[PDB]
């Protein structure tokens, strides 16, 4: 969810360089901040210290 | 990463989606195998093994 | 007038933090109401509700509201839509527009005849009086569904919010500024509220106190002018407005105190058919707390003219209120309703077949019964499964618990970040080896050293306008390295 406990626009990316849209991969989209679902394209390991 | 897709570029290997998942004994002890038994699906063909 | 035994009961408690002896003794002070008594409570809700609508009715602009209102849903030519529906459907003591038109026309003549007459010989003429006393028998003929009521309102009270918010600024301010006594505030604010003569009056009593008030003057006759700008827009006195709003706080006081006296002795209904409702879905006082929502929802929207008991008609709406909230969250994730509800309907169905034939509910007979197809009951059982906590104590000591035998797959291997590492500096030997403007163009072709992998047209506008050479450098490019001598050991990089 967009508003969740497990979310991927504030508590972190799931997986790097990857939106939770599903869209934003294909990684020459480099430092884009998506209208959709709102997750920036960050590296790894992340999600646990937000 | 782009190194790869560059040794595939000039390689050649299509590499289809088809993964090894195969069941493999992690530091397999040797020996001989028993009998090998196989459950079967009552909406599923079983497949000429059994 | 039940304290004192609650004082001998709290004696005896040694702290008691649980909610639910806490609950149960703070709702056991009001008794049983009989059959009869809730009718006065019912006749002073009517009472209630018929104070605000005579408050809302004596509101002249409700109308001229109304009807602008109506002018933008009949604007645009064409409109069936649910904005329509929330209007008036008026009851007695399905909508077509050419009622609308039989029972508007005289309104609007109503209307059109009593503007005209508003400047006739006085603001409030006696003929005048009974001119607006007869159009608020009209519009009480007409009383609106309570969505668009309801939203009228929010209207009136956001402006009685600002008329009270300028006044209780103004009130303020002298306060603040001057220390005005009451006396001689009310006593003015009542008489004049027209113009500044009553402000000329304090400037023509003496009283040294009132000293302090030359420089504060361009606000005091700045904040009137927007009493002033209200009474162009409205043409209302202010003492007509407080009377209105007194009548209308009333007449909602007296149905908030008939909901309290409703709620504190209807809460034990609450428990008694929220204590059945209890199988293991989620902790029950939330079940307690969605029972006396569901309470308030059910005397909100109850009828006196039905001659029915009350419990009968709340039954089905706390009935609805926990089978919300038990169909709301049940899990730690989130399953709609009808899938809990086609998931019940078939362990009904799977737990009446095992009873009857007495064997395991194969799916194929719940298939054939339900007309349903196969693989659809196959994802409703394969979806349907309540997650495993994270401690599950297996053994018996105190050292087998979880954080074991669950791996994250997302930290890979460190022999295939070695190999990548290797792989990096063997691309730069490789490029390093070839011809520099073979390895610039190898680089910012792919993405190598690079952000973004540039197109042809990019790489075009960059280093030179034909684009035909590029692609011959590349088949150049890759014949050069198709040599096994070159990329021997690249051919150990391959399996991977």
């Amino acid at each position: 969810e967009r508003d969740g406990l497990f979310c991927a626009r504030i508590f972190g990316p799931v997986k790097d360089y990857e939106c939770l849209c599903g869209k934003y991969k294909r990684l020459k989209h480099r430092g884009v901040i998506c209208e959709k679902c709102g997750v920036e394209v960050t590296q790894t390991k992340v999600r646990r210290e937000r | 990463t782009p190194e790869e897709k560059l040794l595939r570029a000039i390689f050649g290997e299509k590499a289809s989606d088809v993964k090894d998942s195969s069941l493999r004994v992690p530091n397999g002890v040797s020996g001989t195998v028993i009998d090998v038994q196989v459950f079967t699906r009552d909406g599923v063909e079983k497949d000429k093994r059994a | 007038a039940a304290a004192q035994v609650l004082s001998s009961v709290e004696s005896e408690i040694g702290r008691t933090t649980d909610p639910v002896r806490m609950y149960m003794r703070e709702m056991g002070t009001v008794e049983l109401l009989t059959r009869e008594g809730e009718i006065d409570i019912a006749k002073r809700i009517e009472d209630g509700i018929n104070q605000v609508q005579c408050s809302v009715a004596e509101y002249p602009e409700a109308i001229t509201y109304l009807l602008e209102q109506y002018d933008r849903v009949e604007a645009e030519e064409a409109r069936l839509s649910d904005l329509i529906t929330g209007f008036v459907d008026p009851n007695a003591e399905s909508i077509d527009p050419e009622l609308a038109r039989e029972k508007f026309a005289e309104l609007r003549a109503q209307y059109v005849v009593t503007r005209d007459t508003i400047k006739a010989k006085g603001r409030s003429h006696a003929t005048a009086q009974e001119e607006i006393l007869k159009l608020s028998e009209v519009f009480k003929q007409f009383r609106l569904v309570p969505k668009q009521f309801d939203y009228l309102v929010n209207s009136m009270r956001v402006m009685m919010d600002r008329v009270r918010t300028q006044e209780r600024l103004i009130m303020k301010l002298c306060v603040e500024q001057c220390k005005m006594p009451k006396k001689n505030f009310i006593t003015l604010f009542t008489g004049n509220e027209t113009s500044d003569t009553w402000f000329n009056a304090a400037i023509a009593m003496n009283k040294p106190w009132s000293e302090k008030l030359h420089d504060v003057s361009e606000e005091v006759h700045r904040a009137l002018q927007k009493l002033q700008q209200i009474e162009e827009e409205t043409g209302l006195t202010i003492e007509q407005v407080k009377d209105i709003n007194r009548r209308m706080s009333i007449g909602e006081a007296k149905a908030r105190r008939a909901k309290k006296e409703m709620v504190e002795a209807n809460l034990r209904l609450v428990i008694s058919i929220a204590k059945k409702y209890t199988n293991r879905g989620l902790q029950f006082l939330d079940l307690i707390q969605e029972g006396n929502i569901g309470l308030m929802k059910a005397v909100d929207k109850f009828e006196y003219r039905r001659g029915y008991k009350f419990s009968t008609y709340a039954t089905w709406w706390i009935r609805q209120a926990i089978t919300r909230s038990i169909a709301d969250q049940a899990r730690t994730i989130r399953i709609p309703v009808h899938m809990i509800e086609t998931i019940n309907k078939l362990n009904r169905i799977s737990r009446q077949m095992l009873q009857e034939m007495g064997r395991e509910p194969t799916p194929e007979e719940l298939a054939e019964r339900m007309l349903m197809p196969e693989d659809k009951i196959r994802k409703v059982l394969k979806i349907a499964k309540e997650p495993i906590s994270m401690e599950t104590p297996i053994g018996d000591d105190e050292d087998s618990h979880l954080g074991d035998f669950i791996e994250d797959t997302t930290l890979e291997l460190p022999l295939d970040s070695a190999t990548t590492e290797s792989l990096r500096a063997a691309t730069h030997d490789v490029l390093a080896g070839l011809t520099a403007r073979e390895a610039k163009v190898l680089r910012m072709r792919f993405g190598i050293d690079m952000n973004t992998d540039y197109t042809l047209e990019e790489v075009g506008k960059q280093f030179d306008v034909t684009r035909e050479r590029i692609r011959q450098i590349e088949a150049k490019a890759l014949r050069k390295l198709r040599h096994p001598s070159r990329s021997e050991v690249l051919r150990s990089f391959l399996d991977d």
